[PDB]
């Protein structure tokens, strides 16, 4: 009745049975890079 | 009147001291241009250092230019006003004692 030839293993990104798939995946949102910097400080008590 | 002349003298002296200290500070900072701001940090023996952010400043020259000129004018005016208050007190007690 039906034949479904599908990829796997090293063919993960490949499907070979034409089902007419219109699937268009979205794009990964760019996350803001958050580098952490801890330089030394002179005392803010110098102000007082 | 004598009390307020003394108060003006002490306030002008405090202003002189604060202006001189701020100028002495600003003589020893190295500053760089940050987006619509300035980041002025101080050299240190250790690689770490303490910095300061001056916002709403396009170029740090305004901090190294008209700002120190403003400080010099402010301290000159403050010392002149303190001298005026002191000599006002001087004449007051030269006519009062």
């Amino acid at each position: 009745t039906s034949i479904a030839i599908t990829g796997s293993g090293s063919c993960r990104h490949l499907q070979f049975i034409p089902v007419a798939p219109p699937g268009i995946p979205s794009s990964v949102t760019p996350p803001t890079e958050v580098p952490d910097r801890d330089p030394e400080k002179s005392s803010e008590d110098d102000v007082y | 009147y004598f009390v307020l002349s003394a108060l003006g003298l002490v306030v002008c002296v405090l202003a002189v001291a604060f202006a001189a200290h701020h100028y002495s500070l600003l003589t020893h900072l190295t500053c760089e241009n940050a987006p619509d701001s300035c980041q002025c940090k101080l050299p240190s023996s250790e690689p770490l250092s303490r910095t300061f952010v001056y916002r709403d400043v396009t170029d740090c020259t305004s901090i190294t230019g008209t700002f120190q000129v403003f400080l010099l004018v402010q301290m000159v005016l403050n010392l002149v006003c303190g001298l005026v208050c002191l000599v006002a007190c001087f004449v007051m007690w030269k006519h009062r004692y």
